[PDB]
């Protein structure tokens, strides 16, 4: 039976390499989402650019240019719309797992804090175990009572 | 790794709307309240 | 072409979630340490003994 | 294995309607009751 | 100062946030109050020991 | 003198800048006030030591 106490220290020590990975792993979730955010910012930008094209298209009595220019923006706005829907979808998941990692973080700090308090009580338990050794010396004191009696003899 | 610098922005209190709105409104509170302070003593 | 760029973009997002899944898998190891904490509750009881 | 994370959600008190409704309504109780607390002392 | 100048929401949120932190503060006090008796106890033991 | 001669913005900015520096000044005073007790304490210890 390997002392399971050492496992508590050894095992919790591995979490340092562990939750940081989630801290680093979740980062990708954010990099992808905001990277998508800029892409939409570019997609809306060009879609906005198409409006700028359609903005002056109708001017001077040129209807077809605006009709085509808008029909093109809708296709790009569809791309822009899709990214926003994907980005809106990501918003909840990133906020969720991040909330998880926050709680997955709260557990360890409380886990490590209680471990030290747990071991602190364990050290107190050893003293409760060690006062038994002197109580064992009280048995030697009883064995001292044994040759206290021969002393009385 | 630049996105990891942003992870530091969120680690510290990021520019959340109400916080910065409160800080901004606090600046209005600071400037507006102080605005009358000097204007009154000189009177 | 549109499929691949979206395919590769989602793959990275897909793996990004996978890395998040590993964390969900790794928080189980510390939950496994919570079992060692239950085994700490095991010699918390001997500590109580 | 992600569904196994949900098994942890149910293992802990999950967002049951009445519990969260009670917690939500409790927040209304907390905010509403506290709302009058500050409003009264300043009077 | 949240409520000052007729800003109700700021105080409502500000207090709702304090309660969460006061919950943390409350928890520590309860844990600290719990520790107060045990430290006073084993210390009394060590005194007798 | 910012406000003098009817120049409101200069004083508004000038004060908004002082508050930032007064915040620095405030922080040092709080740190200094904190140090005041500790220096007075360990010095009292060294006196007894």
């Amino acid at each position: 039976q390997e002392a399971p106490e050492d496992l508590l220290e050894r095992l919790l020590g591995e979490m340092e390499l562990e939750l940081i990975e989630l801290r680093r792993a979740l980062a990708q979730t954010i990099a992808t989402f905001k990277s998508t955010e800029r892409q939409r910012d570019a997609q809306q930008l060009i879609a906005q650019r198409w409006y700028e094209k359609a903005q002056a298209a109708l001017d001077r009595g040129n209807e077809q240019l605006a009709r085509e220019a808008l029909g093109q923006r809708q296709s790009y706005q569809s791309h822009t719309e899709a990214l926003g829907k994907s980005l809106g979808e990501q918003r909840a998941l990133v906020e969720q797992v991040r909330g998880q990692l926050q709680k997955l973080e709260r557990k360890y700090l409380e886990l490590k804090s209680q471990k030290n308090l747990y071991l602190a009580r364990l050290k107190s338990a050893i003293a409760a175990q060690k006062i038994e050794e002197i109580a064992g010396n009280l048995d030697n004191a009883s064995a001292s009572s044994l040759f206290e009696r021969i002393e009385t003899k | 790794i630049l996105e990891l610098e942003a992870e530091r922005e969120l680690l510290n209190p990021p520019p959340s709307p109400l916080d910065k709105k409160f800080e901004q409104w606090e600046e209005q509170q600071a400037v507006e309240a102080t605005l009358a302070a000097m204007k009154a003593r000189r009177s």
